[PDB]
C-alpha cells in the first residue's frame, strides 16, 4: 500500500454531526442565544477564508421554512461566550436562499464577507432573530453547513494541527 | 473598521425604533415615503454605493371579495399583474405571485394560474357564499427612489435622479450575482440622519396584516450597506 | 447627509412608462406605422452602444404571443418622422426570444448590431411586420425595454445633460 | 455601408415577390428546391459567411387520420420522430414536437408524450368517430444544402459540398450563442441572382395550411446575412 | 501500463467474488461497512486519487404501508427527504427521488410531488384496501467514508479523516465535469488488500429487492480508479 | 455568383447516414464485433484530433437506454479487421453522458484522449461490452456522432483529398 | 529453464480452471471465441512460435 503525505492544511467542512459543535432550540424574538455553537478543538487551528460559502437550512417543528424576514448572524466571540463587534461575518436574512439549489448552485451560494480565524480555544456563534407571533426553530431538522469540499466551486475550511507547525502560535496571535 | 451588512424593514442592527414604515396614498398620486432608516446614536456613519451593494424588495397589496353561491374560482383585480420573473406556472416561481386566505376556513388557498394580461387571477378552491376572503397579489406600475434627510425633515439632496420601476424590479430574477440588481448613486450619512425609501404608485401596498400565512410581515426590503462600526 | 458626485454619463434604461416615449396599436401588414416612438428630451443626449440588449415583449389583445414569423425593426429617423437606411439596428424576428428568460439570461439576451446616438431632438421608431390573417398588437400588454442597468451582464443606455459638457455640441 | 440583417421565408426586406417557396417530392428521392431568394433590384450585393451568421429552420410535415369509435388516443406516423433537442416531456421543449387540430371541434389538441423510438405519438384527447383530424409532427431523416443561380436556372457552384442533416439540425438546441448553428462556406451574389435552399428527404413538408393554430405559416426559416445597403 | 477504469457495486473488472455488499445497522448508530472491494490475484496494484477520479453513489431505502379504504394518496416516511438536486417537480430530476410499486397490481406507480420539508410524499394513484405496497424513497442524514484493510480485517489507515455527508452528495447535480464530485485522499493497494466503503446513518438502505422496476439492483456505486494492468 | 476557394482541410463530422460507415445489431456479453464500422474512402485522408468530441447514443429495441455499466471502446485497426493496442482511444462507459445535454453542453461533451489518423484504406471500430442478462442493442435507434461542426465549442474532423497535396503520402506514412 | 510441452483443451499443465471452452454462433456469422487459455499464477511466461511448434485440432 501507499498513501500520499497530504499537506497539513487540510480542506474540510462543518456540519451538525461533529463533537466540537452543538445546537439547541429557539423560540421567537430571541437574539441573545446561539442557536448553534462552535468551538475550537484542542491543539488545532481552523481557518475560514473570506470567500467561504455559508448555508443555514433551519426549519420549523412541523417541517416548514420560517418567516424570511428572520435574520441570521454568524459572529466570532472571545472566550466565555463574549461576542465582539469586529470580526463579525454573514449578517444575512433567512429568506433569499432557495434551499433547494443553495449549495448546489454557485449563484445561490452565499459566501462570507471577510476572513476569519479560530484559535485553539475560541467560539463562533450563530444568533437568530425571529419576529414575534411566529413559529420556533426545531433542532432536529435545522442544520448549518459552511465550506465547500467536494466541488470545484466554492472554498473549503482550512484546518491544521497546532503541534505540527512552529509559526502556528504566531498565526494564532496574529488572529 | 468597515463591514458589509444587510438591513431589513424591521429591527436588525437598528432596534425597531429608528426604523419607520408607512403606506402610500391612492387618490393623489404622490411620491410618498414608505420606509425610512435613521442612523442611530451608536454608529459613526453609514455608506451606500451602487454597483457594489445588492438589494431585494418584495411588495404586495391587499384586496377582498365577497362569497357568492356561484362558483367563482376567479377574481379580477385593481392592479396590473404579471408573473414573478415571467412564467405561466405556479410553484416554479421564486415566490408566489399571489396568496389568498379564507377568514372562515382558516387555511391557505392554492393558485392554479392566471391570464397575467388583464387584472385577473384564478383560484383553485371553491369559496362558499358569504365567506370572507383576502388576497395579497403582486404589485405593479410604480416607481421607487431614495432621498436623504438632515435630522429635520429637510432634504439636502437625492441619491439618484431617475426612478427605477418596481415593475422591472419584479421582472428581473432576484438574488443572482451577475443578474443581481444594483442601483446607482453613492450616498453617506451620520448620526440621526435619515434615508427615506419612497414610492410613487397607485395601488395601496401593505406591511402588516396579522392573518397572512407565509410569514408575519407581508412585504419586505433587504438592502446591503457598508458601516463604519 | 452626503451624496457622491456621480458622473454625468448616467446609466439608464428605457421602457413604456416615460414621457419621451409613446406607442399605438397595430393591426396586420402595417410596416409604415410605428408601434412605438421614442424622442430625445430637451438638452439631453442619449447614447446606445453596439452591445446594448434589446427586449420587445409584444402581445395579442387576448393575451398571447404573436406569429414568430413576425418581424421587428428598430430604426433611427431624421426629424419629421423620416426614416434612414444607415444607423438602423436590430432587424430581428419576433420569434426566438423565449420571453420567459429573455432579460434574465445573458444567452437569450439579444444585443444590437452597431452603435447608435440620439441628438437632443431626434427620433427612433420600432416598425413591426405582421403577416396577414393574424391577430393585431395590443398596446396595453405590449412593452419595450432596452439597455441593462442593474446587472453585471449586459450594457446600459448612456445619458448626459447637454448643458454640462462643453464638447457635447461637438459630439452631437 | 454594411449591415447584418435577418431574412425570413416571407417578405422581410425583399417584399414577397423575389422569394419563392415549394414543397419537396416523395416517391423519387431528389434534391428538390424548397426555398429560394433572388437579390432584388435595389440592393448592391449580398454576402453570406459561415461561422459568422446564425440560422434557424423549423420544418414539419402533415398527416391525417380518421375518427373511430374505439378510443385511439395514439397515432402512428410515416416519419421518424424524436423530441425537440431530446426530452420525454412536453411543454419543456423549445417548441412542441407535434401539433394536432380537430376540424369538427375547431380547437387545439394537447400532447402528453410519445415513445419517440418508433413512429408513434400520444394524444391527450379522445377523438370521436367520423371526426377529421390533422397533425403536424416533427420531420426527420433529411439533408439540407445551398446553391447559387446566375439569373437563368443555371448553376455555377455550390456553397459547401457536404450536406448537413435536418435531423441533427433539430437535435441541437437552437438560438444559443456558442451552441448556435453555423454552417460553412462563404458565398456572395448580386442583382437578380438567386440562392436556393434545397432539401433531400422523403416526407412531404409544408409551408401553409390555413388551419394551423400556432401561427399562419407552419414551418419557418430565419437566416443571418450581410448586405451592402 | 496504466488505465482509467470505472468500478461498480457488481462484477465489472473484478468478477462478483472479490466484491461484497452489506446493509447498515439502525438501532446502534455505527460506522458500518456497506461495500468492499478486494484487489484480485491478477492485477498488480490499484491506485485512487482525489480531485482526479469521479464518482457516483445513488442510495435509497425501503418502506411499506398497508392499504385502507380511505383514499390515502400520501404517505409519511421515517427518513429526511429532499428533491434530487432540488426541485418541486417530478420527471425533471436527474432521477426519481422516490419509486413505488404495488404487489397486487404488478405495475409502477407514478409520483406527483411532495412537501420535501417533513417526511412526506404524495402518490398519484389510489391504492385499494388490503393491497401491499413498497416504496424506495431517497435517503438522507448520513456520512460516507473510506478505509483500507491489509488482507486480515486489520486496518492500517484512513483515506481522508473527515466524512462527507450523503445528503450533500445527493444535493450536487452529479455527472457534470466542473460540478462533478471529487473527494480527497490518495490511496493505493495491492493483491488481496481491500478498500471498504463505509456508512454511518440511521435508515436501512438496500441493494437488492427483486421487485424493483427501474433495474434489478436498486442502489448503485460507480467510481473511477487507476490500475496498473 | 462567387464562392470562396475553401481550404482543402475541410471541417466535417460523422454519423450513421453515410456510405463509408455501417452498423449491425449486438446481443449481450459480446465484445468482439464492431457494433459500428468505419472505413476510409478512396483517395481521402481523415484526421481526428485528440480534443475531438465523441457521442454514442445507443438504445434498446424497446426505446430505452442500456445498463450504464456497459462499456464502449473506439479502436483503430490495421486493414482486415485487425485491431491494434496502440492508437486506441475513448475507452468509456455507456453511462455518465446525460444524452439530453451531451453534445449540447461542452461540460458533458466527452472528448477523446489522443490524436488519430485514418489513411485512405483503414478501419476504425466501436466495440461494445454489455453485461449478461441485459437487453441488446438495436441498430434502428442507435447512433454515433463524432466531431463538432457548427459550434464554437468542440473540434471538428479534418478531411482532405489525397490527390491534392503532395505530402499527403508523407503524412499517411507518418500515421 | 525452457521446455517444450503440449497443451490440450482440458486440464493438462493448467488444471481445468484457466481453460475455457465455448461453442460458436450460427445465424450471425461472427468470429467467436471457441477456446481460451489463461497463463496461470505459477508460470513465468509462455511463448509460441510458428514453424517451430506443431499442432492438431479435430
Amino acid at each position: 500500500p501507499e498513501i500520499g503525505n497530504n499537506g497539513a492544511e487540510k480542506q474540510i467542512s462543518l456540519h451538525k454531526g461533529q463533537p466540537f459543535i452543538d445546537t439547541q432550540d429557539v423560540g421567537a424574538a430571541d437574539p441573545n442565544t446561539p442557536a448553534v455553537t462552535i468551538e475550537g478543538p484542542s491543539d488545532y487551528v481552523i481557518a475560514i477564508d473570506a470567500g467561504t460559502p455559508v448555508a443555514p437550512e433551519f426549519r420549523d417543528a412541523n417541517g416548514d421554512k420560517l418567516d424570511p424576514s428572520t435574520r441570521v448572524t454568524i459572529q466570532k466571540c472571545d472566550k466565555q461566550g463574549n461576542p465582539l463587534g469586529d470580526g463579525i461575518v454573514f449578517s444575512d436574512t433567512l429568506g433569499r436562499f432557495e434551499y433547494s439549489k443553495m449549495r448546489s448552485d454557485p449563484d445561490y451560494m452565499r459566501k462570507t464577507t471577510t476572513s476569519l480565524m479560530i484559535d485553539e480555544r475560541e467560539i463562533v456563534k450563530i444568533f437568530v432573530e425571529v419576529p414575534p407571533n411566529a413559529n420556533g426553530m426545531d433542532a432536529d431538522n435545522s442544520r448549518i453547513t459552511i465550506g465547500d469540499d467536494t466541488s470545484d466551486y466554492g472554498k473549503a475550511v482550512g484546518i491544521v494541527e497546532h503541534g505540527d507547525l512552529s509559526p502556528a502560535e504566531s498565526k494564532a496571535v496574529r488572529q | 473598521q468597515t463591514q458589509e451588512y444587510t438591513i431589513n424593514h424591521t429591527g436588525g442592527v437598528l432596534g425597531d425604533s429608528y426604523v419607520t414604515t408607512a403606506s402610500n396614498q391612492t387618490s393623489p398620486q404622490r411620491e410618498t415615503a414608505v420606509l425610512s432608516f435613521e442612523c442611530p446614536r451608536k454608529f459613526e456613519e453609514i455608506n451606500y454605493v451602487g454597483q457594489r451593494d445588492a438589494t431585494r424588495f418584495v411588495p404586495r397589496t391587499t384586496e377582498s371579495i365577497t362569497g357568492s353561491a356561484n362558483d367563482d374560482t376567479v377574481v379580477d383585480l385593481t392592479a396590473n399583474i404579471q408573473p414573478v420573473a415571467g412564467e405561466e406556472v405556479i410553484a416554479e416561481q421564486d415566490y408566489p405571485v399571489a396568496v389568498a386566505y379564507n377568514v372562515t376556513q382558516g387555511v391557505e388557498v392554492d393558485v392554479v394560474d392566471a391570464d397575467y394580461a388583464a387584472d385577473t387571477v384564478t383560484l383553485g378552491t371553491n369559496p362558499a357564499d358569504g365567506d370572507e376572503v383576502k388576497v395579497w397579489p403582486i404589485m405593479s406600475d410604480g416607481d421607487v427612489q431614495f432621498r436623504l434627510i438632515n435630522q429635520f425633515g429637510q432634504e439636502e439632496g437625492r441619491v439618484y435622479p431617475w426612478s427605477t420601476p418596481l415593475y422591472r424590479w419584479h421582472d428581473f430574477p432576484q438574488l443572482k450575482r451577475g443578474r443581481e440588481i444594483n442601483l446607482h448613486g453613492s450616498a453617506s450619512w451620520s448620526e440621526n440622519e435619515t434615508l427615506e425609501i419612497l414610492l410613487d404608485a397607485p395601488q395601496a401596498l401593505t406591511w402588516e396584516d396579522s392573518d397572512y400565512p407565509r410569514g408575519q410581515y407581508v412585504t419586505t426590503l433587504e438592502q446591503d450597506v457598508e458601516i463604519t462600526l
